[PDB]
RNA sequence: CAGGCCUUGACAUGCUAGGGAACCCGGGUGAAAGCCUGGGGUGCCCCGCGAGGGGAGCCCUAGCACAGGUGCUGCAUGGCCGUCGUCAGCUCGUGCCGUGAGGUGUUGGGUUAAGUCCCGCAACGAGCGCAACCCCCGCCGUUAGUUGCCAGCGGUUCGGCCGGGCACUCUAACGGGACUGCCCGCGAAAGCGGGAGGAAGGAGGGGACGACGUCUGGUCAGCAUGGCCCUUACGGCCUGGGCGACACACGUGCUACAAUGCCCACUACAAAGCGAUGCCACCCGGCAACGGGGAGCUAAUCGCAAAAAGGUGGGCCCAGUUCGGAUUGGGGUCUGCAACCCGACCCCAUGAAGCCGGAAUCGCUAGUAAUCGCGGAUCAGCCAUGCCGCGGUGAAUACG
């Protein structure tokens, strides 16, 4: 069960409460960043290879 | 006239006014022993001058920024053993010996992910 | 006491008891046993018995592999036995000057 | 201590207010 | 527990079956999954199931179980002790 | 595993971001998805021309797609014929103005992404991955790189044990931050499983 | 007569900056420089692995930058040649009053 | 998990027809989903003063291809990660030695954090690692001067507030700076010890960075993917329950057992971040959580904001207590459709265990440990005492 759950996500829920976010790019449930909208799996394959704007990484 | 300095430690920037005086000091809008009534370590901030007799001598305009009172303490003592060599060139010796005209670099180690603190290591059962 | 942790397989309260009898043959050497650990799990050619003990003297870690589970779990004993008579004897070596 | 509700040190450690912490 | 400034919360589905009941000469059993449900006075002295996720629990209502929701008279985890 | 990603340990130093745009934080995410969905169809569609990296920009509710390939023409085609036919699927998903261009590719066997992409395509040939790999290696050195180092890895043959194969001739310094090392990834998807190729170019430090 | 531009990297910013100081100087009459207003940090740490692996992760960040420029002696000559201004694309201006 | 439901299906590309496009507001039944419905107007290009005919941009009804599966296999796999280990190792080319596996180099003497460098040598070179190139911090400079700053002058309604200025602090971009470069001494050399200068000294402190490989390591449940298995169901929707259970057992943490302490009142001193159905000044109501007003801020401007330890003053007087704050009764607040299971917070009352912990065991070498608070991601709210960061105060010891 996810494709499903992957529509499920984007259709407008019956009360405000039932929504909540998915990755855009892989559909998982858990630590999706809202600035992206994307989980950290994908946060960090997008970034490492360029396609994420201005981010890079860091070090201090 | 009027000499100054620019003492800094930890995250504490001080900027020290040395005019000729009787000796009164005023740390932000306050007298000294005021800024840092009940601080033991206090009187440290004032040794570049016991090292160059100048004790008395000057009256003391000293602001202050950041950090916390020991790391604003600190900033003092090297902001007014900056300006007491602007003051007088001769007076590095006799006051850099005394190690009062270096900048201590020594400061918060980032925190580490896999720490609880800089080194600080979470427990484990290696049984 | 002693744990007994069946990974991704289900086992008795029998099987259970069976194995604290079996790691009941180290209690022979009259050593503190300290939170023993056993894990039986199955691989595709047969089960394994894993396990982790600590004693005043020493770690024991041991692995026990075999299509008999009982037999992988025997096979650990033995490999623990000969730790524990290790970390009780090897000090007595170097005594004679 | 910090676990005790009632205190200001308690309220500090959760970071909520009232009577023993007002704002 | 709720606000007092918000109402007591029926899920109005089932208040509308209490009523038509009190009003005609009640009772049926009630059949329900609101256990969020408040049990309203109105609602005393009927006998209403309540899911508990698997089966509808015979709940006789009294006068001094008002103040309270409809899950807590039907528990939902069968526990009989250890050993 | 335990190899950073050369191209991301690069941004900013040697590598530049695909995508050059500012973005405030109710926007980001719309714009970015946008680009992807870009990347999505462009990549599908662009394949056969020798489809290396794809630049994209943004300003006032446009957009300029660049195009960096081997084979200008297939892309273009006929006076313009599927470069003005791309610029009309492009401005459907886009909703806005998406210029876009073309640029061709000095050398494709300077560019890691083809010569990955190359291989990967021998392997779904059925080559013989190991002598493949050796002549992406030997193409790539005699392009003129000083470095190269291509990986194979998954059921090489077909053979139940997964393994990995590499070859590597010259100076491939990955942990150099000034050596200008590009970095390409394709998926041979075979009868009995999928691979993976890396290639890695060594165009010398800065 | 206030101009304030933002930009993921500082590079193109400060050049976006100097083509708009050096421009409305010489086209009178007052610039008041590129001032660098304090730069806002957006962190991101994950964990490098997709499965567990809690104690090892990846920090990056998303760096605003921000500056600041006042063509303090406006004369709308100079708000001409600024109508059509060449600034990359990863700075964004903002034009008050 | 239980129950109630749906069968090209919540979703893709299709081909064929009925209606009509598409759509919007409702009606009934039901927990809801669903089932049953009730209304109402499709451009185009079309013969159109005319019934009438399309077609196709889009949905609804029937098919048949197909979808769908977080069902199995990490022992078929890609990807990414953990680990040994930031340990200094792992190799190649040619030559030489050996019937051959293989050796040599890479060993050796010296040196280094280092296969670091020096000298030697049937070896001579090369690669991957080491280091460096990058980030933060520490000194100074240049460019900048607001929303930041205030040295002096003038006002000053008592506020850098205004005039004025960019000195200073700062902020943030670019530079300089440290190289055993200089001196003394040992040394063949590489280096080592000591000295000066210097903000910094011998990698200046921390970061990013992880070789050939290992663990048939981890993940088919992030994703991808071979193969196998399900097809009114192993697919899909709903409502409710469960994931929070509790004779027990282990791992990680929080708060403690008190006087170097606890409580109350007053008063200081940060950093990094976040913030337009957001952050909320200030006023009013409430003991309070909070509520009602309401300014400011697309934010170096307004706000979260008070930092806490500390400092001052007062109480407690060694008691299971003014230590500790578990447990429970009662009364409220707020979010949310909804706080029974199963939320956080406030208030009254209750006031447990615990008097420093057996066998055993963990961390830490300096701004470290210890201790003190602050912020963020996730996020309606929150079960965070977690995690990733930030500064305040600031040790002990290393013979070996
Ligand atoms: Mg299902
Ligand atoms: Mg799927
Ligand atoms: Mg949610
Ligand atoms: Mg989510
Ligand atoms: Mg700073
Ligand atoms: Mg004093
Ligand atoms: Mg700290
Ligand atoms: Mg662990
Ligand atoms: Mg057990
Ligand atoms: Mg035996
Ligand atoms: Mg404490
Ligand atoms: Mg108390
Ligand atoms: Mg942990
Ligand atoms: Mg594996
Ligand atoms: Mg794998
Ligand atoms: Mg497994
Ligand atoms: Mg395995
Ligand atoms: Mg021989
Ligand atoms: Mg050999
Ligand atoms: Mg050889
Ligand atoms: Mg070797
Ligand atoms: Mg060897
Ligand atoms: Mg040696
Ligand atoms: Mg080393
Ligand atoms: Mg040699
Ligand atoms: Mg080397
Ligand atoms: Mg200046
Ligand atoms: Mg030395
Ligand atoms: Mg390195
Ligand atoms: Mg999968
Ligand atoms: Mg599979
Ligand atoms: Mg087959
Ligand atoms: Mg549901
Ligand atoms: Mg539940
Ligand atoms: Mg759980
Ligand atoms: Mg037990
Ligand atoms: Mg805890
Ligand atoms: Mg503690
Ligand atoms: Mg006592
Ligand atoms: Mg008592
Ligand atoms: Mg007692
Ligand atoms: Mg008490
Ligand atoms: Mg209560
Ligand atoms: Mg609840
Ligand atoms: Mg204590
Ligand atoms: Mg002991
Ligand atoms: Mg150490
Ligand atoms: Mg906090
Ligand atoms: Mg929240
Ligand atoms: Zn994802």
């Amino acid at each position: 069960a996810r494709k499903a759950l992957i529509e499920k996500a984007k259709r407008t829920p019956k009360f405000k409460v039932r929504a909540y976010t998915r990755c855009v790019r892989c559909g998982r449930a858990r630590s999706v960043y809202r600035f992206f909208g994307l989980c950290r799996i994908c946060l960090r394959e997008l970034a490492h290879k360029g396609q994420l704007p201005g981010v890079r990484k860091a070090s201090w | 006239e009027q000499y100054y300095g620019t003492g800094r430690r930890k995250e504490a920037v001080a900027r020290v006014f040395l005019r000729p005086g009787n000796g009164k000091v005023t740390v932000n809008g306050q007298d000294f022993n005021e800024y840092f009534q009940g601080l033991v370590r206090a009187v440290a901030a004032l040794e570049p001058l016991r090292a160059v007799d100048a004790l008395g001598h000057f009256d003391a305009y000293i602001t202050v920024r950041g950090g916390g009172k020991s790391g604003q303490i600190d900033a003092i003592k090297l902001g007014i053993a900056r300006a007491l060599v602007q003051y007088n060139p001769d007076y590095r010796a006799k006051l850099k010996p005394l190690g009062f005209l270096t900048r201590d670099a020594r400061v918060v180690e980032r925190k580490k992910y896999g720490k609880h603190k800089a080194r600080r290591a979470p427990q484990y059962s290696k049984r | 006491t002693m744990n007994i942790t069946s990974k991704q397989m289900e086992i008795t309260p029998a099987i259970r008891q069976h194995v604290a009898d079996r790691l009941a043959k180290l209690e022979k050497w009259q050593t503190h046993l300290i939170n023993p650990h056993i894990i039986l799990s199955k691989e595709p050619q047969g089960f394994v018995a894993d396990a982790t003990i600590n004693t005043p003297n020493g770690v024991l870690v041991a692995s026990g592999k075999h299509e008999d589970m009982y037999t992988a779990i025997n096979e650990l004993i033995n490999k623990l036995e000969r730790q524990l008579n290790k970390l009780q004897h090897k000090g007595e070596a170097r005594r004679a000057a | 201590g910090k676990g005790d509700r009632r205190t200001r040190r308690g309220k500090i450690w959760r970071g909520t207010y009232g009577k023993y912490r007002p704002r | 527990p709720r606000s007092l400034k918000k109402g007591v919360f029926v899920d109005d589905h089932l208040l509308e079956k209490v009523l038509e009941l009190n009003a005609k000469g009640e009772k049926r059993l009630i059949k329900t999954w609101s256990r969020r449900s408040t049990i309203v006075p109105e609602m005393v002295g009927h006998t209403i199931a309540v899911y508990n996720g698997k089966q509808h629990v015979p709940v006789y209502i009294t006068e001094n179980m008002v103040g309270h929701k409809l899950g807590e008279f039907a528990p939902t985890r069968t526990y009989r002790g250890h050993g | 595993g335990n190899k950073i990603h050369p191209i991301g340990f690069r941004l900013g130093i040697t590598r530049d971001w695909e995508s050059r745009w500012y973005a405030g934080k109710k926007q980001y995410r719309h714009l970015l998805l946008e680009d992807q969905r870009i990347r999505g169809l462009l990549e599908k569609e662009l394949y056969s021309a020798g489809l290396a990296r794809v630049d994209i920009e943004r300003a006032a509710d446009n957009v300029a797609v660049t195009v960096h390939v081997a084979k200008p023409g297939v892309v273009i085609g006929r006076g313009g014929e599927r470069i003005r036919v791309l610029r009309e699927e492009l401005a459907k998903l886009t909703g806005k103005n998406v210029a876009l261009n073309v640029q061709e590719v000095q050398n494709p066997n300077l560019s890691a992404p083809l010569v990955a992409q190359r291989v990967a395509e021998q392997i779904e040939r059925r080559f013989a991955v190991r002598r493949a790999i050796k002549q992406a290696v030997q193409r790539v050195m005699e392009s003129g790189a000083k470095g190269a180092k291509v990986i194979v890895s998954g059921r090489i043959g077909g053979a139940e044990q997964a393994r990995t194969e590499w070859a590597a001739q010259g100076r491939v310094p990955l942990h150099t931050l000034r050596a200008n090392i590009d970095y390409g990834f394709a998926l041979a998807r075979t009868t009995y499983g999928v691979l993976g190729v890396k290639a890695y170019i060594f165009l010398g430090e800065v | 007569i206030r101009i304030k531009l933002r930009g993921f990297d500082h590079k193109t910013l400060d050049a976006s900056a100097q083509k708009i100081v050096e421009a409305a100087r010489r086209s009178g009459a007052q610039v008041s420089g590129p001032i660098p207003l304090p730069t806002r940090v957006r962190r991101f740490t994950v964990i490098r692995g997709p499965f567990k692996h809690k104690d090892s992760r990846e920090h990056f960040e998303l760096r605003t930058h921000n500056r600041l420029v006042d063509i303090i002696n406006p004369n709308r000559k100079t708000i001409e040649q600024l109508m059509t201004l060449d600034l990359p694309t990863g700075v964004e201006i903002e034009i008050k009053t």
